[PDB]
């Protein structure tokens, strides 16, 4: 309210308005609002005392007309109107005045109220009586005067615009409502307790008191000193962070169980095939077409792949039927190859069946289920315990080489003048050098791809069976673009309104790689031998991996999220750059990569071979980064979340022990525990956890020297 | 271990570890002593002279000044009228509703007591009356408003009572946990409350100011560098870097009581009484448990959810073996209704910057039994680092142990298996990593660059303000902004199938696109939506690119695209222009469409169609609405028939209408 | 369209609910009403847009003779649809309509367009026109200020600018002028001058305007110009580890040298307190008193914050001493009455601080952290900003630490007095004796061992990078960030100048004003335009004997003292009176003050 005051008024109304609080002993700052009505009567009584006085006839015009006698101190304005009833030979009031006018030697009383202005006049009549004159005004435009001629029309105007200028400011800033006048200035903010609330709160005191009263006379009246060291002292001793200086040799391994080859080897459960996926490519000019057309024209160009009609199981999971999912790709490809333009497949029907959505139990009401002995609750499924499996290693081995064909392409950005966005450009060109024609783009490209698509075609339909190709647009140096079809997928009945609930997807990918080759990488997939290519040449067979999946509208939506994996695999790369470039004042981006004059190329451990620890290039350890970040994204559930978020404390501790921190911990079992509660079935996590014990041992044997 | 009691007033079963025995083990405990707490909190305030009472006359200030309307903010509330979760404004203008029908009329008084306290006075009225949807089958299902009551009791329980689900997209955690959300009854009380505990822990050094952007960085520099520099000569500074994994189970609504008394000693009596309702109505706060447990039977290919009201209706032996001990253990607290009564501990997001406050506290200890070790730190919202200088390594980890004791004694457990030590220099504080001067913040995951979807020029704006935001905050460097604005660019084609007029793309807009590209022949003006080259880069990020390709701009396109009277804009789309991005109006700037509400938005409607003003600016006036629109419509029409827009009928028939109103 | 407006007036009162609302809700209200919204925001906006740009028409078009304009398909796409609409009961329309509308359609005017916008032309403009340099790759010290984001035409409190923006683009609805029209007459015209003309919708307007009128700050790290024009381009000059040089293409310092003058006049005469508040409320910078643009921003110069104080404002509780800006951090301090002898024999009876205590000092460019305990300094921590800064903070930091080593190496005399030849207390009286002699104190101050760690490195007495720093001086290679939570507490006024807390200690101090001359670069003056509904006043109710109300235009024709029924604000009918005169609220109450005190002084 302050703020509204001294913005509304001059700073001689607000001293006066303190002094005459201070005079009768009220704190001006514990009742503001009286302090602002005071200001505004003052206000409007020098207001109507302005611009009128007496001729020497006597008449009024424009000697003053009006003697202010409010805003001086209550001796000082008794003494003015002692003196000028004794001067004038007028009878003294038995209250104090607020202005007095000559013309008609009276006293006037000045008053102001929110409620009409006759009430106000009248309950001022009854408490002072008719020895002065009345004049009131009110903030709605409306007032009372005793005597029409002692105020033209002008003053009164003025101090009823005044008014309305003053109530529409505090309008605006939420204050009139919170003001309460003068009759109601005396008092405050009202807030009762009931008597629910009441006994609530009597219910709701720590131990040792009877009621809210007695909690609030004991915090209001006790100082306590000492409290914490009495209480420590009476506490018992087993109560301690027990620490504990850490050493080289108190790190141990991480997940033993991985090497017991009693468990089962890791499956591959990614949702597409990323390693050993086959692309049918058909080079075109670069227009763009209907996903289904591409599919239609890359099965047409490999018409032998297309017309096989006479499976060649070569090994079906555990339960999935070879009939229905041969079905269901033979239905896909038909569909895919109509000269209709609608991709849904035209049995729907049996497809109810190959998918497994008509194996699905039926809902009954509760009553039922309460009188039915024989319904329980499932138990729950724990992940199986498996052991390190050669094919993660492989895969990321081969995930973070070049390629002869790059499918990463962005737009393009507004020309740079300034030398940062220079220097931006640089660094740029040769991050999309180093990761343009690596692998892990192009399969991250298409798992966006078939992501998206698969986000369109459930906002489109939801229960009917549709057909959507894994498709991919994939440039190489020439600058020939090629379509590329990596298979098709049946998505089937969606009635999935959330984003909780399962979307059933069963897709049928082509392969190069023989299944038997590594028989426990494959126990999830059915696959057939659907015929062979000449890739270069040579002939090489191509098989037809079928796996039924589920999804979620959520996990769509992440998926078609992949891009920002580039994002990651940058600025990480921008800040080593950045480090150097603060070592050296010049750029050292190019001096990084490929080196410069006084400066070799940057160098990044990056694997080992027989036990012997390998160096690579600055551009091989911004691919092995990309593929770690589209790992994390293909291999990511609630299992890497985990692992990552508690191995990230052993990270931590271990960088303390190699800069001779001297860490402690205060227990490593629990910590040790926790990180390994993770380690069941995910290759991501058996992988990075075979991959943290070997990098340890590195370190410590570098600790060693 | 505490005290086990029934509840008078709702008849749950309460327990109160406060003031219980003391901690024997290592597990975690909620036995905080009251007189250990007093202590400090008097300390700090003894530390800082006069800034609780400082917090509590600006928090009662502002209080004092704050409306109903600001319940309206937030996320989704528990709604008792229907026992859901609805926005805040549904919430509140459903309960604002149903007190009218109870004669509690606090709302149309403006600010936020009065209706606080018409909240308090419910709590007292025998019966309870309110609109209920209700769902005919008429085959149709249709809901409609059925005016329904309940007794004193259920409504207590209603109020009391705190949905629950499951905290989803909460990365870094294996297993889930379970997130609540509160009522409107105790949602203002929580907000004062909640602005007096930021209030004080804005001053606090320790907590400082909630840090946002790269304060973070600044905060953990000036921790490290104080506590270096205070580091004796010769000896030896330890950092913590501590985590607590569910403290707020262990966190006591009495114990925050207590913190509110001591915080308002010197206040009047009707401030300390309104911000001592939300601890009291979180000690007696009611948990919703889910939607129940599912059970099947593969024999037949059967399956019911089972609702939570009826979890022991069926036999304990008929659940899986953690369901069975889960329900066991459950079944003391479990009421007829559905809900299990949970008065200790506190449910996360509630009390963030109390709960602040009270670790502060404990961190401004700074010794036990005048040993030879000072230990000070940083804490917000669970998330805690410490710093101990003493004279060697041992003094360090008796000083580290004193800490963990003290901490027990507040209420406050600190996972041993989450946290860890070593030499001060290298620690980690809210995800965010400190090593010898140099702060590695990289836990912050960069929004997603795609469309605000909203529409092509706002959304154009918004993302390249927001890339410049993620450059001058988040250390976003020069070529990963670049990379950035070409992802959201491409995106952005993408959703609105604008691309480049030259590009091969087909589509129904592309076709217009590209029939645009050689009609125009100025081709660098065209705005992306159009066609046209994108031109953004580090230097101009903050230029809207219709200003950028203003000059570039072909003379018709802009007119067409800069047409003053196009059809593709509307004045009641605008209120979002503000919420901040800069943008332009044009034919860009389209709405979506439509997917006591309509009686509320229509005459809303209409009150900002009749003053444009109201829109922008809070009108002022101490009258009805309907007779100042009486009065405007009036002038309207009479301004109308002056200048020839309005015939000598349409005045006639607009005075009769205002006269049916009853404004002649 | 109102013959619109009144049908579904009619249509929304035949039901009761709106009857209720409408009668029993007030227009002040209404805002609370507008909230009670549906709420029902997509939660997948990106995808839902997605989603909707593909489907057929998802564009809700508007009626009217332009709409009709847009074709019903062209070349096979069906740009728009005659089909009825339940929902809202519209049109709807196809994305390719607006590309057709932007490729193929009415060409219209643009010629007020720019004047409009001219905020973002002028930031294209600035960029436009600037010339860059070279980027620095090493570490840079960057600082954390408040900071303005973009620039403004003019700074006003959000209150005055909504007032301003009201005033233009809504002529109806302009109740009594405030104190604040005729201080942005010229704004006000210019702003309608280049406004008339322009077609575009008033609710886009008031925005543009606020953003271009209301100041945006926010605390950000800078390290140079930290000017608004430097400020808008921060996210390319610079950086955690680079920076660079960029050359972007008034009234606070006319403000600064007023209180400064204001000050030193007041300081002499007796009773400074009356002096100063007179000649502050009677100044005027070329357009208004000085409690136009004090209030305009929080805080500022050392002697601004004085005469704030005098004046009814609030202020930043920052502590200030000389040139040192201190932000307390903990601890109760006692200042005791003791008697300390000097290191030049004399005897001194002053204040001295019992009680550990912290501050965040700052001193031009170096900011650090000062623990000192009584009579005593305890550490100084400090940054690397520049030679000269750092001198004059640990100076500054010494002096106000009151240890025994400085009063011990006290050499020469304190005798000295200010411009107006005054006596200081003993304190500046020391501080500038030790800014003089810099290397008086320094010498037997001592030194001691280099803070052996990773960063942490010592700064000897000729302030060079070496080791052997000064006992308790320590220079840390990091970045100081302070002057966090500003609270604005209350602050009193003696009648010395000096501003006190709420308890007896004292913040500000008269003489922390800098002894330096700029002149003024505006016009000091010592003692059409205005806006519309200025020439009349409120007298009144509604008084139905006029029949309807009448226009601004209409208002005029009426001669001075007429009466006239107009709508004020939200409607509120009132009863006006064509002003004879032109009204001033200040002189009216001055004249009454000063009838009120001569009446007083002649009966005594
Ligand atoms: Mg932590």
């Amino acid at each position: 309210m302050d703020t509204f005051i001294t913005r509304n008024f001059q700073t001689t109304i607000i001293q006066k308005a303190k002094n005459t609080m201070a005079e009768f002993s009220e704190d001006p700052e514990l009742q503001p609002a009286m302090l602002f009505n005071i200001c505004v009567h003052l206000e409007v009584c020098y207001v109507i005392s302005d611009m009128n006085f007496l001729d020497e006839e006597g008449k009024a015009y424009t000697r003053p007309q009006y003697e202010v006698i409010e805003g001086m101190p209550r001796t000082i304005a008794w003494m003015v109107q002692r003196s000028l009833a004794q001067e004038h030979g007028i009878e003294t009031p038995k209250y104090l005045a607020d202005l007095f006018d000559y013309k008609t030697k009276r006293f006037i009383e000045v008053g102001i109220t929110k409620g009409l202005a006759d009430d106000y006049f009248w309950k001022k009549k009854e408490k002072l009586g008719n020895s002065m004159e009345l004049m009131i005004f009110s903030y709605n435009q409306d007032y009372s005067l005793s005597n029409e001629s002692s105020l033209d029309e002008e003053g009164k105007g003025r101090v009823l615009s005044r008014l309305t200028e003053l109530q529409a400011e505090l309008s605006l800033k939420n204050l009139w409502q919170v003001l309460i006048g003068e009759e109601d200035v005396e008092k405050g903010i009202d807030f009762k307790l009931g008597q629910t609330i009441s006994r609530l709160r009597d219910i709701s005191v720590p131990a040792g008191f009877s009621n809210f009263e007695g909690m609030r006379s004991y915090i209001d009246n006790i100082d306590p000193k000492g409290a914490i060291e009495r209480n420590l002292a009476r506490m018992s001793p087993l109560v301690s962070v027990t620490p504990k200086k850490l050493t080289w040799e108190d790190l141990r391994p991480i997940g033993p169980h991985i090497y017991n080859h009693e468990l089962p080897e890791v499956p591959y459960n990614a949702f597409l095939l990323m390693s050993d996926e086959l692309g049918l490519a058909n080079m075109t000019e670069g227009k763009s077409k209907k996903p289904k057309t591409l599919a239609k024209e890359c099965l047409e160009k490999y018409s032998t792949l297309r017309d096989q009609t006479d499976p060649i199981l070569i090994m079906k999971s555990e339960k999935a039927n070879e009939n229905f999912l041969w079905k269901l790709w033979r239905d896909c490809v038909n569909t895919i190859s109509n000269e209709e333009m609608s991709n849904e497949l035209q049995k729907t029907n049996y497809a109810k069946w190959a998918t497994g959505d008509g194996l699905t139990y039926q809902k009954i009401m509760k009553e039922v289920a309460i009188d039915d002995e024989t319904m329980c609750q499932e138990e729950p499924k724990i992940p199986n315990k498996c052991r390190v499996a050669a094919w993660v290693q492989t895969e990321m081995n081969l995930l973070s080489t070049l390629t002869s064909k790059r499918a990463l392409d962005l737009p393009e950005i507004g020309p740079d003048v300034a030398p940062v966005e220079h220097v931006g450009s640089e660094r740029r060109k040769y991050f999309v050098n180093e990761i343009n024609y690596c692998k892990a783009s192009t399969v991250m490209m298409k798992y966006v791809l078939f992501h998206t698509s698969l986000l369109n075609e459930s906002n489109a339909s939801m229960g009917k069976y549709k057909v959507i190709p894994i498709t991919n647009r994939v440039v190489n140096e020439k600058g020939e673009s090629f379509d590329m079809l990596y298979g098709l997928a049946v998505k089937g009945q969606s009635h999935l309104r959330g984003d909780t609930d399962v979307v059933t997807v069963v897709t049928f990918e082509f392969s190069s790689t023989d299944p038997r080759v590594d028989s426990g990488k494959w126990p999830k997939y059915t696959v057939f031998r659907i015929g062979s290519l000449f890739v270069s040449g040579r002939e090489k067979s191509v098989y037809l991996y079928c796996r039924v999946n589920g999804t979620n509208k959520i996990q769509m939506k992440w998926g078609m999220e992949a891009r920002r994996c580039l994002l990651q695999s940058m600025q990480q790369m921008e800040a080593i750059v950045e480090q150097e470039s603060s070592i050296q004042g010049y750029d050292m981006t190019k001096a990084c990569f490929k080196g410069d004059r006084v400066n070799s190329p940057k160098t990044f451990s990056i694997g080992t071979q027989e036990g012997k620890l390998v160096k690579g290039s600055f551009g091989k350890a911004l691919r092995v980064i990309f593929t770690k970040c589209l790992m994390h994204y293909v291999f990511g559930n609630a299992q890497l979340e985990g692992f990552s978020a508690e191995s990230r404390r052993l990270l931590l501790l271990i960088q303390a022990l190699k800069d001779r921190k001297g860490p402690w911990v205060f227990d490593l079992e629990g910590m040790y525990s926790g990180i390994e509660e993770c380690i069941s079935n995910n290759p991501w996590v058996i992988q990075s956890a075979y991959w943290f014990n070997e990098w340890l041992g590195f370190e410590k044997e570098g600790s060693k020297v | 271990k505490g005290k086990q009691y029934i509840s008078d007033v709702t008849g749950c079963t309460m327990v109160d570890p406060t003031n219980g025995p003391l901690p024997e083990d290592n597990e975690p405990s909620a036995y905080a002593q009251l007189d250990c707490v007093l202590e400090a909190l008097d300390r700090m305030d003894e530390e800082h002279p006069g800034l609780f009472q400082a917090a509590s006359q600006n928090a009662m200030e502002t209080l004092m000044v704050t409306t109903v309307d600001k319940l309206t903010q937030g996320r989704q509330t528990f709604d008792w009228t229907v026992c859901r979760n609805q926005p805040a404004a549904t919430a509140l203008n459903t309960t604002i509703t149903s007190f009218r029908l109870n004669d509690l009329n606090g709302a149309d008084k403006g600010g936020l007591i009065p209706f606080c306290q018409d909240i308090i006075d419910s709590l007292d009225r025998p019966e309870m009356t309110f609109f209920s949807v209700k769902n005919i089958k008429k085959i149709k299902r249709i809901p409609m408003k059925v005016k329904d009551k309940i007794t004193k009791v259920e409504y207590i329980k209603r109020a009391l009572s705190l949905n629950t689900m499951t905290k989803d997209a909460e990365r870094g955690k294996l297993k889930r946990r379970a997130i609540a959300t509160a009522g409107i009854q105790i949602r203002g009380f929580v907000l004062v409350v909640e602005n007096l505990a930021k209030n004080i822990c804005e001053n606090l050094e320790q907590s400082g100011l909630p840090v946002g952007g790269n304060e973070k960085k600044a905060k953990l520099s000036n921790a490290v560098a104080k506590m270096l520099s205070n580091c004796p000569p010769g000896g030896i500074s330890m950092t913590v870097t501590g985590d607590n994994t569910k403290w707020n189970e262990c966190l006591n609504p009495r114990i925050f009581l207590a913190m509110t008394e001591r915080i308002t000693r010197d206040s009047p009596i009707w401030f300390r009484d309104f911000c001592s309702i939300a601890p009291v109505l979180f000690s007696n706060k009611i948990a919703r448990l889910g939607k129940g447990f599912m059970i099947t039977s593969k024999t037949k290919r059967l399956k019911a959810q089972i609702p939570c009201p009826d979890l022991f209706s069926i036999p304990l032996e008929r659940y899986n073996e953690e369901t069975r001990a889960k329900l066991k253990k459950l079944k003391p607290f479990f009421n007829e209704e559905g809900t299990a009564s949970l008065s200790p501990g506190m449910m996360m997001g509630m009390f963030n910057m109390l709960s602040t406050v009270l670790g502060v506290a404990a961190l401004g200890i700074k010794n036990i039994g005048n040993k030879e070790y000072l230990w000070d730190g940083l804490q917000s919202s669970d998330d805690f680092a410490l710093f101990v200088n003493a004279k060697d390594e041992e003094t360090c980890m008796e000083g580290i142990n004193d800490f963990y004791r003290t901490c027990k004694l507040l209420g406050i457990n600190m996972s041993k298996k989450k946290s860890y030590c070593n030499e001060t220099g290298m620690f980690e504080f809210t995800s965010m990593f400190y090593r010898d001067g140099f702060v590695s913040n990289f836990a912050m995951e960069l929004p997603s660059f795609g469309v605000a979807g909203v529409n092509e020029s706002a959304d154009m704006a918004i993302g390249m303000t927001i890339i410049k935001n993620n450059m001058i905050n988040n250390g976003m460097g020069p070529a990963t902004a670049q990379t950035a604005i070409q992802l959201f660019i491409a995106d952005y084609r993408y959703t609105y199938k604008c691309h480049r007029g030259d590009s091969k793309v087909e589509g129904k807009r592309m076709k217009i696109i590209k029939e645009l590209w050689e009609n125009t022949k100025g081709r660098d003006g065209l705005l992306v939506a159009d066609g046209g080259p994108n031109i953004y880069n580090l230097r101009n990020l903050h230029i809207p690119e219709i200003v950028l390709k203003y000059n570039l701009m072909d003379p018709e396109y802009k007119g067409r695209l800069l047409h003053p009277q196009n059809p593709f804009v509307g004045h009641l789309s605008i209120e979002g222009i503000k919420e901040d991005y800069d943008a332009v109006s044009g034919t860009h700037s389209w709405r979506t469409k439509r997917n006591e509400e309509q009686c509320y938005a229509k005459c809303c409607n209409l009150f900002e169609a009749c003053f444009n003003s109201a829109s922008y600016r809070k009108p002022v006036g101490q009258h009805s609405m309907l007779e100042a629109m009486a009065h405007r419509l009036r002038m309207d029409a009479r301004l109308d028939y002056e200048s020839g827009r309005m015939s000598k009928d349409d005045f006639e028939k607009a005075m009769a209408h205002l006269g049916e109103i009853g404004y002649i | 369209m109102t013959l619109a407006k009144i049908e579904l007036l009619k249509q929304l009162l035949r039901d009761n609910e709106a009857k209720t609302v409408l009668k029993q809700t007030t227009v002040d209200q209404y805002n609370i009403i507008r909230k009670f919204n549906t709420s029902r925001i997509e939660k997948n906006p990106s995808l839902r847009m997605k989603w909707a740009m593909c489907s057929n028409f998802p564009l809700a078009l508007t009626k009217g003779d332009m709409a009709n304009r847009i074709p019903l398909e062209y070349k096979g796409i069906q740009l728009k649809t005659n089909a009825e609409d339940i929902g809202t009961k519209g049109q709807m329309c196809s994305i390719a309509a607006v590309t057709w509308w932007n490729t193929y359609g009415p060409i219209g005017d643009t010629e007020g367009f720019e004047r409009v916008y001219e905020s973002f032309f002028l930031r294209k403009m600035r960029l436009d026109n600037a010339t860059w340099g070279r980027i620095t790759f090493g570490p840079v010290e960057r600082v954390r200020k408040r900071v303005l984001l973009n620039p403004l035409t003019k700074e006003m409190p959000p209150d005055e600018a909504s007032n301003v923006i009201m005033e233009i683009l809504f002529p109806k609805e302009a109740g009594i002028p405030r104190e604040s029209t005729w201080i942005h007459r010229e704004l006000i015209k210019e702003k309608r001058e280049k406004l008339k003309g322009t077609m575009i919708t008033p609710i886009v307007l008031a925005y543009m305007l606020e953003r271009e009128l209301v100041a945006r700050r926010r605390f950000l790290p800078v390290a140079g110009a930290t000017s608004a024009e430097f400020i808008e381009m921060l996210h390319c000059l610079q950086g955690e580890n680079w920076r660079q040089i960029y050359h972007p293409g008034s009234r606070s310092q006319s403000m600064i040298v007023a209180c400064r003058k204001i000050i030193r006049r007041s300081i002499v005469a007796s009773n400074p307190l009356e002096l100063a508040v007179e000649i502050a409320n009677k100044t005027v910078i070329d357009t208004e008193p000085l409690k136009s643009c004090l209030a305009a921003i929080d805080g500022g110069d050392v002697a601004c914050d004085i005469i704030r104080a005098a004046l009814g404002l609030k202020i930043r509780q920052r502590q200030r001493f000389g040139r040192l800006e201190l932000k307390r951090i903990s601890g109760r301090g006692f200042k005791n009455d003791e008697e300390i002898l000097i290191g030049n024999g004399t005897i001194q009876k002053i204040g001295i601080w019992d009680g550990e205590e912290e501050f965040h000092v700052r001193c031009g460019e170096c900011r650090g952290i000062l623990k000192k305990s009584k009579m005593k300094l305890e550490k100084l921590l400090i940054n690397s900003a520049k030679k000269e800064d750092m001198r004059d903070l640990i100076i500054l930091c010494m002096v106000f630490s009151q240890d025994t080593r400085m009063f011990q190496g006290v050499r020469g005399e304190i005798n000295f007095l200010n411009r107006a030849g005054q006596l200081l207390s003993p304190m500046y009286q020391l501080q500038r004796y030790f800014l003089n002699r810099s290397n008086d104190l320094f010498d037997q101050w001592g030194y001691e061992e280099s803070p052996k760690a990773s960063e942490l490195h010592g700064i000897n007495e000729s302030m060079n990078a070496s080791d052997y720093t000064l006992k308790g001086v320590v220079v840390t290679r990091n970045v100081i960030d302070d002057f966090s939570s500003t609270e604005t507490e209350k602050v009193s006024i003696t009648k010395n100048l000096s501003l006190i807390k709420r308890t007896g200690e004292v913040i500000m101090g008269a003489n922390d004003v800098s002894e330096l001359e700029s002149q003024a670069q505006l016009m000091i003056t010592y003692d059409m335009g205005n806006a519309v509904l200025a020439g009349f006043l409120v007298s009144g109710k509604y008084d139905p004997d006029l029949g309807d109300f009448k226009t601004i235009e209409e208002l005029e024709k009426l001669k001075p003292g007429e009466k006239a029924n107009i709508l004020l604000y939200q409607g509120k009918p009132v009863k006006v009176v064509k002003r004879k005169r032109y009204s001033a609220l200040s002189n009216d109450i001055s004249q009454g003050i000063k009838r009120q005190r001569m009446t007083v002084e002649s009966m005594g």
